[PDB]
RNA sequence: UUUUU
């Protein structure tokens, strides 16, 4: 049997008029460098980005990662456990993140990503709907997300 | 020359936690790093230090667990005001409630949120995350 | 006993190979030639690599492996080094163009994802113990056709 | 000829008769098989080795392709399964395969898997005389039973691999694009039987592609779909008609297990130690050391190349460094801890 | 093509 997958009905062309405050997203591991790196706290350059409550999830997969890392990456990892952050299961086997959070927003458009990996980032670009955030100079900025 | 023990005394305590080395020694002393030592030990970053007289400035041996992530000074001894705390924490902390900036402040050597809930400002000693 | 004195000649030889290879080492410091120095690293390199000297990389240290290349991002153009040579048209030439290019494939290594050795000890002691000449070479012949060391020599 | 006894160990540097040259003179094949069976003692391998030395002696049973199509493959994959690299196990598996056959079937097998009776016969009769005057010289009736034997361990084929090299020591082949990667090319599209290969102690020519010798078509390694391996031992090499010169593969055989076979021959050299990070000439005294050479196999008139590297044993014999043993990795990692120990 | 202990 052939499959053409249905796009989603929170799409209309190129904006996700699904994807509405307070906004849900998605962690990316190098992230949190570029987040103590840089001095911003997540919840909040968060807000101060987009001007709105955000919800961080980590994944399994990126926490995976994170536990791997070893001592020189311990205050990513206590960041990452922070109450505020909440955590999402996975049911697939691979550890590898950029994989499963792609997945993951081909699956359902409610997910902002968090992320500064150029890999990573044109595959979501491809992805229509998926606004993407990064950190860049001394605080967050989100491209594909009009409502800002 | 010795122009700041307390930087000193920091800086062994880096490369001793650096290496995994239990206890390290520092020299010479002085009231600030007592004071400092104090303070890290009621956070609960520092275990037991222990100090050694010698009819000289003298010698302290600490103990360590392996919690603190990063201590250090801050060279000039800036002027703080209750204002600029917050700006301070912005800069040296990686967030907020992680970490503390030491102020010598007239009441005493104490970390910044006791200084806010005190209401006293003075310079700033340095800071331990 | 005399045997101190072996014992002397033992350390002394020792003694002269650990300053043969100081001077030798301390000589070859000296060179800081980039080419001198980029041809003894790819004769290294050939020998582990056909000695195969490197323990191969379990799956786990791959993971590892990639997982701080992400976490950092250490081996793109956005490192001090790379970002002034590029803003600066230092990369026009050849060379440094190189070594930028040798920089990013190693980041991208790291990124990649009827029923029909034991070496031969074949010393004589390993043969089969086969057992079975003179009168022959009798008839054989029946067809017909240190000394100087120190005196003198 | 001269050479190649000497090369066999069978005469030495002053052209006298060696004891194994005596004991092989013994036997009624060539000197080639002779020595094989001179060092089959180890672990059961000397019914593999009787089996396989008949098996050349006489010649293939193997009816080839152009003297002859589902069927020929079908009984070539049989008997190719102990090894994809060597038509001498092809050999091995036929020969003793047929030990199994009941008497009465060995004509319809013989038939069904395109085999040529009077040799296996012949091979068969030899079998016997060889397993006779083996018995008979060592310690002698022998039965049918005698020659019947069970599959190889894994181990015994890579010991058995070097049992074929001792006796063909001076018929190793080198693949051309590792020794000389600008004049042999090497495509992924290249076939098989077209990639070049290069026999040791060839004569230097001005011209290296006169050198070059390519796979026979009867050799498996046509069929073999992967990159052929490093190095290779030939039987013999036939002009073939378009005047390329083919060889008949034995088997194949890793570098370092070479090396300690060409050890005991003149066909070994040594570099000097290497030097860097990882390899080291590490000194147990003014007349020991452990380091890493370069075995330099083969033999500047005729092409011989140089080997992967090796840890060795050095001990100072009137000056001149000689080897005594061939190292692990292992065993030369652990040597530089104790040391530092 | 032959052919051998
Ligand atoms: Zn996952």
């Amino acid at each position: 049997t052939r499959n053409i997958p249905q796009v989603s009905s929170a799409l209309f062309f190129q904006y996700n008029q699904a994807i509405k405050p307070p906004y849900q997203v998605l962690i990316d591991t190098n992230f949190i460098n570029f987040s103590i790196q840089k001095k911003v706290d997540i919840v909040r350059g968060m807000m101060d980005c987009l001007l709105a409550k955000c919800n961080p999830l980590i994944t399994d997969c990126v926490m995976a990662e994170l536990e791997k890392l070893g001592p020189k990456y311990r205050i990513a990892l206590k960041l990452a456990r922070d109450p505020r952050i909440k955590r999402l299961s996975c049911s697939h086997k691979g550890t590898y993140a950029d994989d499963c959070l792609v997945h993951r927003v081909l699956q359902h458009k409610c997910y902002i990503v968090a992320t500064n990996d150029a890999g990573l980032k044109q595959r979501i670009r491809k992805i229509p709907g998926i606004p993407l955030m990064s950190v860049g100079g001394h605080a967050y900025v989100i491209e594909k997300l009009p409502d800002v | 020359t010795r122009s700041s023990v307390l930087a000193d005394a920091l800086n062994a305590i880096n490369n001793a936690e650096k290496t995994g080395k239990r206890q390290v020694l520092i020299r010479p002393s002085s009231k600030v790093i007592i004071k400092f030592l104090q303070v890290m030990q009621k956070h609960g970053y520092i275990g037991e230090f222990e100090y050694i007289d010698d009819h000289r400035s003298g010698k302290i041996v600490v103990q360590l667990n392996g919690r603190l992530n990063k201590c250090g000074v801050i060279s000039p001894r800036f002027n703080v005001k209750i204002g600029d705390i917050e700006k301070w924490t912005a800069n040296l902390l990686p967030a907020r409630q992680f970490g503390y900036v030491i102020l010598t402040t007239s009441a005493g050597i104490m970390d910044h949120e006791e200084a806010r809930r005190k209401h006293v400002s003075g310079k700033i000693l340095g800071f331990v995350y | 006993p005399e045997e101190m004195r072996k014992r002397t000649t033992e350390m002394r030889l020792m003694r002269e190979l650990m300053f043969r290879e100081e001077r030798k080492a301390r000589r070859l410091k000296k060179i800081k030639s980039k080419t001198y120095r980029k041809i003894k690293k790819k004769e290294l390199m050939k020998n582990r690599e056909l000695a195969a000297v490197s323990s191969d990389e379990d799956n786990e240290d791959h993971d590892i492996a990639r997982a701080k290349e992400r976490m950092t991002l250490k081996h793109k153009t956005n490192s001090k080094w790379a970002k002034d040579m590029i803003k600066h048209g230092m990369t026009n030439d050849a060379e440094t163009r190189e070594e930028m290019e040798e920089m990013l494939r190693q980041g991208e290594r790291l990124k990649a994802k009827n029923p029909w050795d034991l070496l031969l000890t074949a010393d004589d002691s390993t043969r089969l113990k086969i057992v079975d000449f003179k009168q022959q070479d009798v008839i054989a012949e029946a067809f017909a056709g240190l000394p100087g060391w120190g005196e003198w020599a | 000829a001269i050479q190649l006894l000497q090369y066999l160990g069978a005469l030495d540097n002053k052209e006298m008769i060696t004891e194994d040259g005596k004991k092989m003179s013994l036997f009624p094949l060539s000197p080639r098989f002779s020595k094989m069976l001179l060092v089959s003692d180890e672990k059961a391998c000397l019914p593999y080795i009787v089996a396989i030395v008949s098996a050349l002696s006489v010649g293939d049973p193997f009816i080839n392709e152009f003297e002859l199509r589902s069927k020929f493959y079908k009984s070539r994959s049989q008997f190719s399964k102990l090894d994809k690299f060597s038509d001498v196990f092809r050999l091995l598996s036929v020969v003793s395969a047929m030990d199994y056959v009941p008497k009465e079937q060995k004509e319809i097998f013989m038939k069904k898997n395109f085999l040529r009776g009077k040799l296996m016969e012949e091979i068969v009769k030899l079998r016997k005389q060889l397993m006779y005057i083996i018995k008979s010289n060592t310690s002698v009736v022998i039965r049918n039973e005698d020659l019947k034997s069970d599959i190889p361990s894994v181990i015994q084929i890579k010991l058995l691999k070097q049992m074929i090299c001792a006796g063909f020591v001076d018929h190793v082949a080198v693949r051309a694009d590792v020794l000389f990667p600008d004049d042999a090319k090497i495509t992924n599209r290249t076939s098989i039987i077209n990639i070049p290969y290069i026999p040791v102690l060839a004569t230097r020519t001005p011209n290296i592609e006169d050198c070059f010798v390519y796979i026979h078509p009867t050799s498996i390694l046509n069929n073999l779909g992967e990159m052929p391996p490093k190095y290779m031992l030939y039987y013999s090499l036939h002009l073939g008609g378009n005047n390329k010169t083919r060889m008949n593969t034995l088997c194949d055989i890793a570098s370092t297990p070479l090396a300690n076979i060409a050890r005991k021959g003149l066909l070994l050299t040594y570099s000097k130690p290497l030097t860097g990070q990882g390899l080291k000439t590490v000194n147990l005294s003014p007349t020991e050391r452990y380091c890493y050479v370069v075995p330099r196999f083969g033999s500047d008139l005729k092409i011989g190349w140089d080997l992967n590297p090796i840890a060795v044993h050095q001990k100072k014999q009137k000056g001149q460094w000689t080897v005594i043993k061939f190292i692990t990795r292992k065993g030369f990692q652990t040597i530089t801890g104790e040391e530092k120990e």
